[PDB]
RNA sequence: ACCAAACCGAUGCAAACUCCGAAUACCCAGAAGUGCCGAGCAUGGGAGACACACGGCGGGUGCUAACGUCCGUCGUGAAAAGGGAAACAACCCAGACCGCCAGCUAAGGUCCCAAAGUUGUGGUUAAGUGGUAAACGAUGUGGGAAGGCUUAGACAGCUA
RNA sequence: UCCUAAAGAGUAACGGAGGAGUACGAAGGUGCGCUCAGACCGGUCGGAAAUCGGUCGCAGAGUAUAAAGGCAAAAGCGCG
RNA sequence: CUCAACGGAUAAAAGGUACUCCGGGGAUAACAGGCUGAUACCGCCCAAGAGUUCAUAUCGACGGCGGUGUUUGGCACCUC
RNA sequence: GCUUGACGAUCAUAGAGCGUUGGAACCACCUGAUCCCUUCCCGAACUCAGAAGUGAAACGACGCAUCGCCGAUGGUAGUGUGGGGUCUCCCCAUGUGAGAGUAGGUCAUCGUCAAGC
C-alpha cells in the first residue's frame, strides 16, 4: 500500500495527537471534499477500502486526489511473550488525523453524485467526516 | 496608605513558594488580619496568593 | 543489534553570565568548538575554553562581520 | 453590499472569546493608507450575507463604522478550521487612486461544446481559480471569461491565453512564468 | 502511444531535520517589609535510611491495555486523627496541649430514615432519563437564522 | 558521540542508532604563500567520466580515524 | 597484569543430586482468585458482488464500531 | 558640504542586478627586465627601473524596489497559577503572548587625518 520507497530510520516514537489543522483544512485541486471533524489515525488499509469505494461509484470520469500519506510505523509484539526483550517489529504504517483535515478531494462530477458518492467512503473510515465546497 | 489582607485558606496543601509569600506578609493562621506598608513590593506577593487572600481594603 | 551504551556526561554549558565579576584566572565556557569567540579581554585555550585575563564584568556581545559571539569582560 | 460596525475598545484574548459566544460579535480591523489601523466589532450573522455572495471578495463594501463612512475592500478571511465559521475579518480602505492588487475569481463560460469533447474524448480540468488582479478602484473586474468552446484535445491553456480587460494587469506574469489554466484529456 | 532526471508553480510530514521561536525554570546585583528570634555557613558528637506506594502534569515501553513497568517534578500516605464521597492508607476539607450541656464557618448539604428550605423566580424533560455504553438509525420535542411556493388557488385527497 | 532529556547542570529501561583497545619524527613548531565541490562550453587514441583552457560558483568540498559541535587571523592546501 | 566479571577476592579452580539436609521468602514461579482483553466467542454497521433475472429468501469479499469474561495470554496484589 | 586617497565605526533598510558617469590631481591598466628579486615551467603573480598612452577594463559616484532584506496593527497557536468538564482531549477566571502572512519600507549612516573648494 502507501507507505516510504526507503527510510532513514526503521522505528519511531508514539509522540501524540494534539491540535487542530490550521494548514490542510481548504480546498485547494478539486471543488468537493471530506474533511474530518474527529481526530484518529488512518492504517493505509482503510485509505485503499475508502479509495476503491469512489472509484467504482464514479465509473465515468472526474479525478482523485489522495491528500493523505502514512509515513509513521507501528509496532506489534507476537502472542505469547513477555515484555522487555526489545522493541517489536513494524506491522503497518499510519497516517495521523486532527479535525479540519482534508482527506479527498473531487471534481469534474455533479454536486449530489459525489454527495452520495463520500457517503460510502465515510462507512469506511473511523473518523466522522463532514461535507464541504470550495471556495 | 495601608491595606488588610485576611487569610481565607489553609496553608497546607499549597506549594512551597505560596506558602512563603503568605509568611512573608506576616499572617500565621486562618482567620488573622495585619496591616501592610502598601509598597510595589508587598502587593506583589499578593498577586501570588491573591486566591488564599480576602484584600478587604 | 544490541544497543545500550551511552557516555557519562561531560557537564558542559556556559558559566559567569552577563553581569558578573570574575577574578584573574575564571572559567567563563566549557565549549565544544566555538559558539562563542575570545572577545576583548578573554584566553581562548586548548580545546576551545574560554577563560579570563584581567578582572570586571561579562558582557557577551554579538560583532561585526559573520555575526559572531564575543564574551568581552569590561572594567566596570 | 451594505454592512455597518462598532469600535471594539477591549483587546486580547480574553475579552476575544467572549464576543463570539455572549454577543455573537466577530472582531475586525481597518487599516488602509493614510490613516491608522482601527479595530472594529462586525456581527456574524451580517458577514454571513456578504461571505454568501459570489462576486463579494472582488468588489467594493460600504462599512459604517459608527456614522463614518469608507469603501473598504476585504483582503483576509481567518476562519475556524474545526466547525467552520468566520473569525476576525482584516480589511482595507480604499484610497481614490492606489495601485490596488486583490483576487478575481474565473467562470470557464462556454466549455458545454467543445472541439476536445464532441470530437475527441471529452475532459476539461479545471486547474487554477481565484487568479489575483492589479488595477485601479475605478474599474473593478468582478470576475473574467474564459472561453474553451474550440480549444481543441491535447492543448493546455495559459495565462497569456485569457486576457485582462481595460487596464488590468497579471502579477503573475510580472514574474518570469506563465501558469497553465485548463487543459483538455482523455478520460480513462 | 510508456517512462523519466533537472527546473518552475501549487501542496503535506519527522525523537535521532532547522531560516526562526515563547511561557516557565535558572544565575548575579540593589533595595522595603516579615521570619518566633532566628533563617545561612563551618567545625565536632550521635544516628537512622539506601523493598517505596498512589494521585496530578510532562514522557519511554505496552495494545497512547492493566491498582503494568522504568524516569522528570509538586502533593498526600508512610509517620495524621477529625468532617465529606453509602462503607473507601494515597481523592476533596483541615492539621488534635487539656476542660466546657458556649458561638461563627470550610468542602458537602437542607421530603423521611438523618442535623438544616415540601424557599422564591424563568424555562426544559414522560423516559423513572436522572440512577452505566460506541458506530449508527428515526415525522421525539424546545430554540435559532435564512429560504422554497402560495387566494392569479399552492400543498393533500377526490374525478379525467 | 547522538536521541529519550521537559530551551542551565544532571537524570532510568533486556529503550532506539553507531564507534574505540590506534596512528604520526611529520600527519609536530614556525615563517611565507594559495583556495572548494559541482555544473557547463571547447579540446587528439579516454569519454557518462582522466589531463588542459574557460566562464558559473558564493563551502553543497576538505578535516589520519565514529557521529556531534565547529573552521577566511581559514583549524582546509603547498613550500623553506 | 584482553587482572575485559575492565574500583581489579588467590601465585594458582570444573560439574551432578529423583538419596538428600539446614536457614529463609508469597521481596519470587507452577494450581485456583483479582485487574486487563491482544486472542477467543456471540453480534452489529456500509454492500462489491451470486442467488439464471433480482444486494438484503439465504450468503456477503474490502473495511469499521461494540458486548460477555468462556481459552490462549499479559502483569505479579493475596496465600510458601 | 563637495574631490580623491588611507585607517576605522556599524554588519544587508548597508546586498545583488540593470543603467549611467569620472580624470590629466589622484588611481588604475601600461612600457620594459639589463640592475634587486621571482616562477614545483612561465616578469601571470611577486619585485625593480620609469612616464610613451588610456579611463576600455577596473574602481568610485549617480539613478531604478524588478530579486533579496527588514516589517507593522489585529487575530491566532502555545504556556505559569487557581478551578472545571463528556477526562487518550479540551473549557473558565487571570497573567503572558509568537511564527506565518498583510499595509508598507530599503539603492545606507558616521568618524580620523592628508592632499583639493
Ligand atoms: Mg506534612
Ligand atoms: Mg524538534
Ligand atoms: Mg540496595
Ligand atoms: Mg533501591
Ligand atoms: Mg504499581
Ligand atoms: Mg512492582
Ligand atoms: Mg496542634
Ligand atoms: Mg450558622
Ligand atoms: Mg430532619
Ligand atoms: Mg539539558
Ligand atoms: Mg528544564
Ligand atoms: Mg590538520
Ligand atoms: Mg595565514
Ligand atoms: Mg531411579
Ligand atoms: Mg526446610
Ligand atoms: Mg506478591
Ligand atoms: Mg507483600
Ligand atoms: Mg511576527
Amino acid at each position: 500500500m502507501l507507505q516510504p520507497k526507503r527510510t532513514k530510520f526503521r522505528k519511531q516514537m508514539t509522540g501524540h495527537n494534539r491540535g487542530l489543522a490550521h494548514r490542510g483544512s481548504k480546498v485547494s485541486f478539486g471543488e468537493y471534499a471530506l474533511k474530518a471533524t474527529s481526530r484518529g489515525r488512518l492504517t493505509a488499509r482503510q485509505i485503499e477500502s475508502a479509495r476503491r469505494a469512489l472509484t467504482r461509484h464514479v465509473k465515468r470520469g472526474g479525478k482523485i486526489w489522495i491528500r493523505v500519506f502514512p509515513d509513521k510505523p507501528v509496532t506489534k509484539k507476537p502472542l505469547e511473550v513477555r515484555m522487555g526483550k526489545g522493541k517489536g517489529g513494524v506491522e503497518y504504517w499510519v497516517a495521523q488525523i486532527q479535525p479540519g483535515k482534508v482527506l479527498y478531494e473531487i471534481e469534474g462530477v455533479s454536486e449530489e453524485l459525489a454527495r452520495e458518492a463520500f457517503a460510502l467512503a465515510a462507512a469506511k473510515l473511523p473518523l466522522a467526516t463532514s461535507f464541504v465546497k470550495r471556495t | 496608605a495601608t491595606v488588610k489582607v485576611t487569610l481565607v485558606k489553609s496553608l497546607n496543601g499549597r506549594l512551597a513558594n505560596h506558602k512563603a509569600c503568605v509568611k512573608g506578609l506576616g499572617l500565621r493562621r486562618i482567620n488573622h488580619t495585619v496591616e501592610v506598608q502598601d509598597t510595589p513590593e508587598n502587593r506583589g506577593m499578593i498577586n501570588k496568593a491573591y486566591y488564599l487572600l480576602r484584600v478587604e481594603g | 543489534t544490541r544497543n545500550g551504551r551511552d557516555s557519562e556526561s561531560k557537564r558542559l554549558g556556559v558559566k559567569l553570565f552577563g553581569g558578573q565579576a570574575v577574578k584573574a584566572g575564571n572559567i567563563l565556557v566549557r565549549l565544544r568548538g566555538t559558539k562563542f569567540h575570545a572577545g576583548y579581554g578573554v584566553g581562548l585555550g586548548k580545546d576551545h575554553t574560554l577563560f579570563a585575563k584581567v578582572d570586571g564584568v561579562v558582557k557577551f556581545e554579538t560583532k561585526g562581520a559573520f555575526g559572531r559571539k564575543y564574551v568581552s569582560i569590561v572594567a566596570a | 453590499f451594505i454592512v455597518n460596525a462598532q469600535v471594539r475598545s477591549d483587546l486580547g484574548k480574553g475579552a476575544s472569546r467572549r464576543l463570539r459566544r455572549n454577543a455573537g460579535l466577530v472582531p475586525a480591523v481597518v487599516y488602509g493608507g493614510d490613516k491608522e489601523p482601527q479595530s472594529v466589532t462586525l456581527e456574524l450573522r451580517e458577514i454571513a450575507k456578504l461571505l454568501e455572495n459570489e462576486a463579494a471578495f472582488s468588489h467594493v463594501i460600504a462599512l459604517n463604522v459608527g456614522g463614518v463612512k469608507e469603501t473598504v475592500l476585504i483582503k483576509a478571511l481567518q476562519r475556524h478550521p474545526a466547525k467552520g465559521f468566520v473569525m476576525h475579518a482584516d480589511f482595507l480602505r480604499v484610497v481614490a487612486d492606489h495601485k490596488l492588487t486583490a483576487h478575481v475569481p474565473l467562470h470557464f463560460i462556454n466549455e458545454e461544446v467543445a472541439v476536445g469533447v464532441k470530437q475527441a474524448g471529452g475532459e476539461i480540468s479545471h486547474t487554477i481559480s481565484e487568479v489575483e488582479v492589479s488595477c485601479l478602484p475605478k474599474d473593478l473586474p468582478e470576475f473574467i471569461e474564459v472561453d474553451m468552446a474550440k480549444v481543441e484535445l491535447g492543448q493546455i491553456v495559459h495565462l497569456s491565453d485569457l486576457k485582462a480587460p481595460k487596464g488590468v494587469e497579471l502579477v503573475q506574469l510580472a514574474h518570469g512564468n506563465d501558469l497553465a489554466v485548463a487543459n483538455i484529456h482523455a478520460s480513462r
